[PDB]
RNA sequence: GGGGGCUGCUCCUAGUACGAGAGGACCGGAGUGGACGCAUCACUGGUGUUCGGGUUGUCAGCCAUGGCACUGCCCGGUAGCUAAAUGCGGAGAGAUAAGUGCUGAAAGCAUCUAAGCACGAAACUUGCCCCGAGAUGAGUUCUCCCGAAGGAACGUUGAAGACGACGACGUUGAUAGGCCGGGUGUGUAAGCGCAGCAAUGCGUUGAGCUAACCGGUACUAAUGAACCGAGGUCUUGACCA
RNA sequence: UAUCGACGGCGGUGUUUGGCACCUCGAUGUCGGCUCAUCACAUCCUGGGGCUGAAGUAGGUCCCAAGGGUAUGGCUGUUC
RNA sequence: CGACACAGGUGGUCAGGUAGAGAAUACCAGGCGCUUGAGAGAACUCGGGUGAAGGAACUAGGCAAAAUGGUGCCGUAACU
């Protein structure tokens, strides 16, 4: 994932599509992984009720299409990109469902809510 | 006898009732001929070889000891016809690996890691390499970086690069001795050994179990 | 045997490898991996063809389980954190071992369909 | 470079050709006089050449007349050096080097059939 | 003689010390990440006019099976090498500056100084890895040798190699090939039966063909003979007889 | 006199500009960029310290020190 | 003809020899082999093929390369 990328939304507020502008403390040519928190600003919404189309918020990488691996030696790859848009409080998704399974070391050590409103874990 | 030599064969395994499955590197253990051993010292820190026992040399074997009790005595290696060997040159110097090697002891080997010519600076001194879409840039095995400051178009002699090697001594401790067996008299060293094979590898009594 | 394969059959020893996979052959996995507090059930998961494995260490193959996102992955049978396997749909054919497909591809008439 | 493979003196093609001919020479006349890796690899264009064209059967000759464009050592290699070879497995035809010729420096031996 | 390790996050310590509150640390001990450095691939992944298949034109009468466009084109793709792969990369010890002190005068007080002295910097030296007898204190050891010790030339191949080398073997041989077997790659054969009007659809065949690995095995392939070829220098330092 | 700091006075550097024009004037391919090698420091930090309008935290200013690290990107050919 | 046994230039007739829309590839007839050699599986340069994921982020400009691309049916905008 780089900056101008378009990947899809796992959260029920209001977003289909964002594209990727910058990364939180990454200074490389084109980068933002799994658990990286990246500035975006969605394209395809509701222009309605709270200006979505257009605004920039903050979100949290869940799914990407580069092959990770673990420490068993097995690789994992998905099909296309997926993130989650979370708001001032501190790590804490605007949303109210999750769509989509996340990974282990993204819950115990980091985050503690996230794996809450997880539904799938791998 | 501080410990014994052999030359790498090659990898197999032999699975234990005890412990469990794990690889084994064969390594050919045999007769040598050791004539005299050469001791060095450790004048500060560059070694310089104190004196050699020939097969009868009491002159030489008083200053070898002493300068142990002083722990001055660097390694020690030995004029040998084959491999090394310690209290081996007083007997004799004529001995096989069966009086020397037991089983299921721990051992320290060290060797010279495995010419390459010149490498990349990934391959070479294990440098990480360009994981993200950097990787994707088809930049894979690069630095991307010779050094800061343009000007200087100077690099850092730190500032890490690419160069020779081949032609690094590491020894590995803890290395359990599974057995001594094979068409010859060889040892089976649990897990794998520093060095390629036909390479020179040396066992040592593990210094902390 | 061989210096080959004379040091690999104990070491994720040649535990009878279930007749199938087989081309088209779906046949759900198994488990016991913890990952997390140790006390994981069993599970369930579809396959496909994308044969794979050796003769010492081979592998299920591409598993290719249409549930969820998509799918991908496998663990290596044998191996320490497996059981017993089963059975499911019998045979059809086109090239196993190397069956691309099936993914980039994968509708109704389209899956389970060469 | 890689393990010892095959050996194209000149390119690809001069390197199936060549084969055939200086294949069907050592079957026309029990002697043949080429170079160093002259009929070594010619040595293979013959047996195989001879088995599959040991019994007589149908499909057999029918891959004699395939590497050998020619319906008189093609026959000639049946009903003669074959029954002539009758319990003997290789060996078919091999040979020992010679001092290289004049002309162009190159060693070269004389097939021969034995 | 050549060289590097820099930085960040998290946990324990604290929601404590400090503070009205808000707010909010530290020394130290650990785990890990990013980045920059010698190798290695078993694992994951990328390559292939080896190979298998489809198919156009044309020739061998058709079929089968093949030649040609120096893989016809198209599809897939094993080994090695590789990478988005994997294993490894200290601590510690020593010495001054700024500075902190001791003892102590010149000024019988005082004073880190003026003589002397105790400590005190990631950097420096070393550790560690690599090169290195042309390391100009230009090395060490053992044996052989001054008319025969030893050595160069050749032949068969590489764990080698960019033309002048290196390494292994040379019948006290398995080094290479053949054969067989082992370990692998493809996918249903020839023929015939009934298939069928035919393409080719079936049955007999879960059948053949093929290999740039390994082992067994000398069966085959590693002579003969020539030749480069100095001969225990001189003076003296002690011992043996 | 933490910090800021006029008037006036005394200097160092020579990166700027001005001056002179002593030298070259019997010809050493431009600017910018790129690639690659070495050197320097008027240290922006890391390290050890002083002061504070220094409670703490976070900072401001100053001293020793360059060992390492001091490294990048979007628009513009463009150097502000 | 071009200073040369100079891959340059130079008019007419054979455009029904055999497979396709065709004087497009393959192949009879006829002609020819008159466009310096030998031995290991480097770097570099000239032509070219294939490359995962992104894909003009390169560039004065997509230059280069590639994509589409036969035939039949359906259907076809602004403008004139």
């Amino acid at each position: 994932i780089q900056e101008q990328t378009m990947l899809n939304v796992a959260d029920n507020s209001g977003a289909r599509r964002v594209m990727c502008i910058k990364v939180l403390g990454g200074s490389h040519r084109r980068y933002a992984g799994v658990g990286d928190i990246i500035k975006i600003t969605i394209k395809e919404a509701i222009p309605r009720g709270k200006v979505k189309k257009g605004d920039v918020l903050k979100a949290v990488v869940v799914r990407t299409k580069k092959g990770v691996r673990r420490p068993d030696g097995s690789v994992i790859r998905f099909d296309g990109n997926a993130c989650v848009l979370l708001n001032n409080n501190s790590e804490q998704p605007i949303g109210t469902r999750i769509f989509g399974p996340v990974t282990r070391e993204l819950r115990s050590e980091k985050f503690m809510k996230i794996i809450s409103l997880a539904p799938e874990v791998l | 006898m501080i410990g014994l030599v052999g030359k790498k064969v090659g990898m197999t395994r032999i699975f234990t009732e005890d412990g469990v499955s794990i690889p084994v590197t064969v390594i050919e253990v045999e007769a040598n001929r050791v004539t005299q051993v050469k001791d060095l010292a450790n004048d500060g820190y560059r070694a310089i070889q104190v004196t050699t026992g020939a097969k009868k040399a009491n002159r030489v074997t008083k200053p070898e000891a002493g300068h142990f009790a002083k722990a001055g005595v660097e390694a020690g290696r030995g004029l040998w016809e084959f491999r090394l060997a310690e209290g081996e040159e007083f007997t004799v110097g004529q001995s096989i690996s069966v009086e020397l090697f037991a089983d299921v002891k721990k051992v320290d080997v060290t060797g010279t890691s495995k010419g390459k010519g010149f490498a990349g600076t990934v391959k070479r001194w294990n440098f990480r390499t360009q994981d993200a879409t950097h990787g994707n840039s088809l930049s894979h095995r690069v630095p991307g970086s010779i050094g800061q400051n343009q000007t200087p178009g100077k690099v850092f002699k730190g500032k890490k690069m690419a160069g020779q090697m081949g032609n690094e001594r590491v020894t590995v401790q803890s290395l359990d001795v599974v057995r001594v067996d094979a068409e010859r008299n060889l040892l089976l060293v649990k897990g794998a050994v520093p060095g390629a094979t036909g390479s020179d590898l040396i066992v040592k009594p593990a210094v902390k179990a | 045997s061989n210096i080959i394969k004379q040091l690999e059959q104990e070491q994720m020893k040649q535990d009878v490898p279930s007749f199938r996979p087989g081309d088209t052959v779906e046949v759900k996995v198994w488990v016991v991996e913890g990952s997390k507090k140790r006390l994981q059930a069993f599970e369930g998961v579809v396959i496909a063809i994308r044969n794979r494995g050796l003769h010492s260490a081979f592998t299920v193959r591409k598993i290719s389980n249409g549930e969820g996102v998509e799918r991908v992955f496998q663990t290596h049978s044998p191996v320490v954190d497996s059981i017993s396997v089963k059975r499911r749909g019998a045979v059809r054919k086109a090239k196993l071992y190397y069956l691309r497909e099936r993914t980039g591809k994968a509708a109704r008439i389209k899956e389970r369909l060469n | 470079h890689r393990k010892s493979g095959r050996q194209l003196n000149r390119n690809s093609s001069h390197r199936q050709a060549m084969f055939r001919n200086m294949a069907g020479s050592l079957v026309r006349h029990e002697i043949i006089k080429t170079t160093l890796p002259k009929a070594k690899e010619l040595r293979r264009v013959v047996e195989p050449l001879i088995t599959l064209a040991k019994t007589d059967s149908v499909a057999n000759r029918r891959l004699a007349f395939a590497r050998t464009r020619d319906n008189e050592i093609v026959a000639k290699l049946f009903n003669e050096l074959g029954p002539r070879f009758a319990s003997r497995a290789g060996g078919y035809t091999r040979i020992l080097k010679c001092g290289f010729r004049a002309g162009d420096n190159a060693p070269m031996a004389y097939i021969e059939l034995v």
